[PDB]
RNA sequence: GGGCUUUCGUUUUCCUAUAUAGGAAAAUGAACAGU
C-alpha cells in the first residue's frame, strides 16, 4: 500500500521538476482510486533568530513535513473556495451535525509520506532495536527542539521537532486553528516513511506517547478532537548506502491548486529565492488573506474584524483542546512546550 | 569497473557462469567459472593480463567523498603520496610478533602499530603494557545509544584504552599487604593513590599521528640525533599550522574544524550528516595536558603522564613537538599557571627510530583492529574498525567499549567501598570528578580563545548512555 | 572481504509399491535477508 504512495509522490515531484528529502500529502477519494498527490514539499533547514519576523512574512520552519502541511492548508482553502450548493455532491465536504460547520466526507481520506524519519523522537534507536509502542527507557518520549545549523534536535525562538508537531497534528487535527471556524478536525489515515523506520519509536513518537499511562488522557479530550492512531508503514525496498551527499538549503513547495508553478525558498531565512526577496505564498500573510477572503465569501463579517491572534483565539474549542494537550504533555514529564510571543501573531492585514 | 554476468547455465548443483570485465569503454576476455566469486576473479585476471601495462582500467570512480583543503592542499597531498628509541620499537614489534606468531593469515596486511611501555627503574629492560592497531573509525550509522561501540580504531587510541584496562587491573590487585610491590603509592592524605616516582611510561607509534603531526612530506625526514637536551624546538611557519582537525566519515585527508557550525546531534547524524572524529594528534595533546587515565580513574589516581614518544616513520621534530605539547605554549606561559596541580602540561622526549622500514605501501589498508592488554596474557581482541564491534557474525561486545569500562568502574567502586559513586550514571560519574572536568573545560577554552578552533564532541545522547 | 541463520539440485543408504516412480538421513554447488 505504501509503495503506491511513495511512487506517486516521486512521480509527481519528478514531473513537476522536469522543466532528496521530500514529503507529500496524498488524498485518496476511494479505496479503488489510486490517489493523487495534493501537497508537496522539500527542505531540511530552519530559520534562526535573525530571520524571525514580527509581521510574519517568513516561514519559521522550512522542513518538508511542515511545508507540505502548509501547502495542504492552502489546498483546503482552495477547495472551500470551490464549494457551493450546485457542486456540493461533487465536492469532498458534507454538512456536519448542527449545520454550523462543514466536515470531510467519510470516503475521502488523507495520507502522508516522508522520505526520511522526522527529527526528534522518530530516529532514537540503534541496530539492536494495533500500535506497539516502546517505552523501555526513562529518557524516551521527551520533547526535542530543532537546533540551528543542522537537521538534528536536542532535548529541552526555539522550534519543536517534526515528531512533536506530527503528534500535535495527530491530536488537534491537520486543518489548524483558522480552518476550525469552517471545518471539523482532519486526521491522517496513514504515515509512510522511506528511510529510518522503527515501528516502536515512530508509533511512540507520533501517536502513542500520550497513551503510556492508560486512557486517562482521551476521556478529558472534548469532542470532536480525538487521539488519532494512524496506520504506520514503510517502503518495501530501500537504497542501502545512506546518502551523505551535501544538500542545498532550497525548499520547494506546491499545492494541487497551483498547476505548474513551484515556489523556491531558502531555509536559512525563509523567503522566495530572488534578489527582490518576494513574500512566500505559504507565509502567514497569505494564509490570513486567504482566510479573510473565505470569511468575506461566507458572509461571516464577525471574523473579519479579528486580527490573526484574535481570530486564532476565537476558536474556543480548538484552543481549549490545545491547552489541554499541552498540559497533558507537561504532566507526564515531557517538558514545557514553547510558544512564540503573541506580538508575532498580533498583526493586522493591510 | 564492471563485472558483467554474461551467462548463467547448468543445473543448480553444478552451474557454469560466464563473466566479462569492463572498464569505461574497454571490454576484456570472457571467462567460464564455477562460482560467481571465481567468475569475477578470472575476469579480473584476464583483464589484468591484457592491460597490466595499459592501465586504462585503473582510473574510474572512487566511492567516499574527498577534500584535503587547508590551503592549495592538493599539491601538498600529491607530494605526500609520492630511552634509546630502537629498544622501544624492537620491544613493541617483538611483542606483536609473539602474540600473532601463529594466528590467522588475515593479519599479514599493512597496519599501524602503537604500544605503551613501562619502565620500573633505570636498568629495567622494558615490558609492553598495551597494544593497539587499526586505521579506521566508525560511521555515523553505526553509533550506539548504550555505549556498545568504539568510536575510533586508530592504533594509539586502542593502545590507550588497553592502558586504561591495565590500570584498572593493577588497581584491583592493590591492597595493604602488597603496597610496596605495586606501582602505586599513597599520595598526600591517602585519599587517592599516585604512581611511583621510579615508574615511567613511554609510547611508540609506527607512523606519525594523524592531524597536526603529518603536514610534511616524507622527504622532510630529519636524521636521528641523540641530543642530551630535552628542550623542544617547535616551528610556527604558517598560521594554518596549529589548527585542530577531525577525521570525517567517508572522506579522505584530515580537515580542520572549519566555520562549519553543524552541531553534532544523534538524530541529525542518523539522518545523514557527516561524522567528524578528532585526529590522533589532538587526542595525544589532550593526554599530555590532562592525563592518560581518563576522567573516571581520576577519582582514585592522580593524572598519569607520558615521558617519551617514538615514531617509526614521518618524524619531524619541529612539527611533532608543536603537535603534541608545544602548541599550547606558543603565546607565553600564561596558560600553564591557569591549570591547577595535579594537572600540568607534559613535554615528553620526542624520538625517531634509527632507520625507517622503507617498505611503506600506500594502498590496501584493511579495517581490522587488534587489542591486547597485560592482564589478558595471550588473549587478543580483533575488531572490525568500520562498525566498532568485535569482528564476527555475532558482533559481540568489545572489551574496550564504554560499557565494559563502566563495568570495571563499578567493580572497583564496590571493592574500594565507594558506595556514593555506585549509584551514578556514566555521564554523572564522569561529571562527579570536579577537578578533571574543570581542567578539561579550561583546556578547551584555552584552545578556543588562543585561536585553533573548537573541540568537536559526540552527541550528548551518545556520551551519557543507559545502564 | 569474511562469517552464523528457504529453496533448486547428486550419489549412496532405508522404506513403499511395481528394473521404475514416490517418501526419508547425510553432505555436496548458486541465490537469499536478520546480525
Ligand atoms: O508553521 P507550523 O510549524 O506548521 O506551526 C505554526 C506555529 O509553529 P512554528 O512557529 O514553529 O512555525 C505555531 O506554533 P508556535 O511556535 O507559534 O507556538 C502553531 O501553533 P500556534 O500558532 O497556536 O502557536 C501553529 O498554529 P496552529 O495551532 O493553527 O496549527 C502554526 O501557526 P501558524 O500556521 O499561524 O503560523
Ligand atoms: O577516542 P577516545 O580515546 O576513546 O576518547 C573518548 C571519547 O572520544 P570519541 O569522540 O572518540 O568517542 C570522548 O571524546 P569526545 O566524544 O568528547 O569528543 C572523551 O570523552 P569526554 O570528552 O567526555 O571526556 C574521552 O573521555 P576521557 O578523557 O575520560 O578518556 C573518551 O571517552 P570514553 O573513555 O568514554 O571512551
Ligand atoms: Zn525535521
Ligand atoms: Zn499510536
Ligand atoms: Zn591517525
Ligand atoms: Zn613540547
Amino acid at each position: 500500500f505504501h509503495d503506491q504512495i511513495a511512487m506517486l509522490s516521486h512521480r509527481c515531484f519528478n514531473t513537476l521538476t522536469n522543466s532528496k528529502i521530500l514529503a507529500a500529502i496524498i488524498m485518496k477519494k476511494d479505496s479503488e482510486d489510486m490517489g493523487v498527490v495534493v501537497s508537496l514539499g522539500t527542505g531540511n533547514r530552519c530559520v534562526k533568530g535573525d530571520s524571525l519576523s514580527l509581521k510574519g512574512e517568513t516561514v519559521n520552519d522550512c522542513h518538508a513535513e511542515i511545508i507540505s502541511r502548509r501547502g495542504f492548508i492552502r489546498f483546503l482553502y482552495s477547495e472551500l473556495m470551490k464549494y457551493n450548493s450546485q457542486t456540493a455532491k461533487d465536492s469532498i465536504f458534507e454538512p456536519a451535525k448542527g449545520g454550523e460547520k462543514l466536515q470531510i466526507k467519510k470516503t475521502v481520506s488523507f495520507h502522508l509520506y516522508i522520505s526520511t524519519a522526522p527529527c526528534g523522537d522518530g530516529a532514537l534507536f540503534d541496530k539492536s532495536c494495533r500500535h506497539y509502542p516502546v517505552f523501555e527507557n526513562p529518557k524516551q518520549g521527551k520533547l526535542r527542539t530543532k537546533v540551528e545549523n543542522g537537521e538534528g534536535t536536542i532535548p529541552v525562538l526555539r522550534t519543536m521537532s517534526c515528531s512533536d508537531k506530527i503528534l500535535r497534528w495527530n491530536v488537534l487535527g491537520l486543518q489548524g486553528a483558522l480552518l476550525t471556524h469552517f471545518l471539523q478536525p482532519i486526521y491522517l489515515k496513514s504515515v509512510t516513511l522511506g528511510y529510518l523506520f522503527s515501528q516502536g519509536h515512530l508509533t511512540r513518537a507520533i501517536c502513542c506517547r500520550v497513551t503510556r499511562d492508560g486512557s486517562a488522557f482521551e476521556d478529558g479530550l472534548r469532542h470532536p478532537f480525538i487521539v488519532n492512531h494512524p496506520k504506520v508503514g514503510r517502503v518495501s525496498i530501500y537504497d542501502s548506502k545512506r546518502q551523505s551527499g551535501k544538500t542545498k538549503e532550497t525548499s520547494v513547495n506546491w499545492c494541487l491548486a497551483d498547476g505548474y508553478d513551484l515556489e523556491i525558498l531558502d531555509g536559512t531565512r525563509g523567503t522566495v529565492d530572488g534578489p527582490r526577496n518576494e513574500l512566500s505564498r505559504v507565509s502567514k500573510k497569505n494564509i490570513f488573506l486567504l482566510f479573510k477572503k473565505l470569511c468575506s465569501f461566507r458572509y461571516r463579517r464577525d471574523l473579519l474584524r479579528l486580527s490573526y491572534g484574535e481570530a486564532k483565539k476565537a476558536a474556543r474549542d480548538y484552543e481549549t483542546a490545545k491547552n489541554y494537550f499541552k498540559k497533558g504533555l507537561k504532566d507526564m514529564g515531557y517538558g514545557n512546550w514553547i510558544s512564540k510571543p503573541q506580538e508575532e501573531k498580533n498583526f493586522y492585514l493591510c | 569497473a564492471e563485472f558483467k554476468l554474461v551467462d548463467q547455465s547448468g543445473p543448480p548443483h553444478e552451474p557454469k557462469f560466464v563473466y566479462q570485465a569492463k572498464v569505461g569503454g574497454r571490454w576484456f576476455p570472457a571467462v567460464c567459472a564455477h562460482s560467481k566469486k571465481q567468475g569475477k576473479q578470472e575476469a579480473a585476471d584476464a583483464a589484468l593480463r591484457v592491460l597490466i601495462g595499459e592501465n586504462e582500467k585503473a582510473e574510474r570512480m572512487g566511492f567516499t567523498e574527498v577534500t584535503p583543503v587547508t590551503g592549495a592542499s592538493l599539491r601538498r597531498t600529491m607530494l605526500l603520496l609520492s630511552t634509546f628509541h630502537d629498544q622501544i620499537a624492537m620491544l613493541s614489534h617483538r611483542c606483536f610478533n609473539t602474540l600473532t606468531n601463529s594466528f590467522q593469515p588475515s593479519l599479514l596486511g599493512r597496519k599501524i602499530l602503537a604500544a605503551i611501555i613501562m619502565k620500573k627503574d633505570s636498568e629495567d629492560m622494558g615490558v609492553v603494557v598495551s597494544l593497539g592497531t587499526g586505521n579506521r573509525c566508525v560511521k555515523g550509522d553505526s553509533l550506539s545509544l548504550k555505549g556498545e561501540t568504539v568510536n575510533d580504531c586508530h592504533a594509539e587510541i586502542i593502545s590507550r584504552r588497553g592502558f586504561i584496562r591495565f590500570l584498572y587491573s593493577e588497581l584491583m590487585k592493590y591492597n595493604s599487604q602488597t603496597a610496596k610491590d605495586s606501582i602505586f603509592e599513597p599520595a598526600k592524605g591517602g585519599e587517592k593513590l599516585q604512581i611511583k616516582k621510579t615508574v615511567s611510561f613511554h609510547l611508540y607509534i609506527s607512523t606519525a599521528p594523524c592531524g597536526d603531526g603529518a603536514l610534511f612530506d616524507k622527504s622532510c625526514s630529519d636524521r636521528a640525533m641523540e641530543s642530551t637536551e630535552s628542550r623542544h624546538y617547535p616551528v610556527f611557519e604558517n598560521p594554518k599550522q596549529g589548527k585542530l582537525r577531525t577525521k570525517v566519515e567517508n572522506g579522505e585527508g584530515t580537515i580542520p574544524v572549519e566555520s562549519s557550525d553543524i552541531v553534532p546531534t544523534w538524530d541529525g547524524i542518523r539522518l545523514g550528516e557527516r561524522l567528524r572524529t578528532m585526529s590522533c594528534s589532538d587526542k595525544i595533546l589532550r593526554w599530555n595536558v590532562l592525563g592518560l587515565q581518563g576522567a573516571l580513574l581520576t577519582h582514585f589516581l592522580q593524572p598519569i603522564y607520558l615521558k617519551s614518544v617514538t615514531l617509526g616513520y614521518l618524524f619531524s621534530q619541529g612539527h611533532l613537538t608543536r603537535a603534541i605539547c608545544c602548541r599550547v605554549t606558543r603565546d607565553g606561559s600564561a596558560f600553564e599557571d591557569g591549570l591547577r596541580h595535579p594537572f600540568i602540561v607534559n613535554h615528553p622526549k620526542v624520538g625517531r627510530v634509527s632507520i625507517y622500514d622503507s617498505k611503506r605501501q600506500s594502498g590496501k589498508t584493511k579495517e581490522t583492529s587488534v587489542n591486547w592488554c597485560l592482564a589478558d596474557g595471550y588473549d587478543l581482541e580483533i575488531l572490525d574498525g568500520t562498525r566498532g564491534t568485535v569482528d564476527g557474525p555475532r558482533n559481540e561486545l568489545s572489551r574496550v567499549s564504554k560499557k565494559n569500562i563502566f563495568l570495571l568502574f563499578k567493580k572497583l567502586c564496590s571493592f574500594r567501598y565507594r558506595r556514593d559513586l555506585l549509584r551514578l550514571s556514566y555521564g554523572e560519574a564522569k561529571k562527579a570528578a570536579r577537578d578533571y572536568e574543570t581542567a578539561k573545560n579550561y583546556f578547551k577554552k584555552g584552545l578556543k580563545d588562543m585561536g585553533y578552533g573548537n573541540w568537536i564532541s559526540k552527541p550528548q545522547e551518545e556520551k551519557n548512555f543507559y545502564l
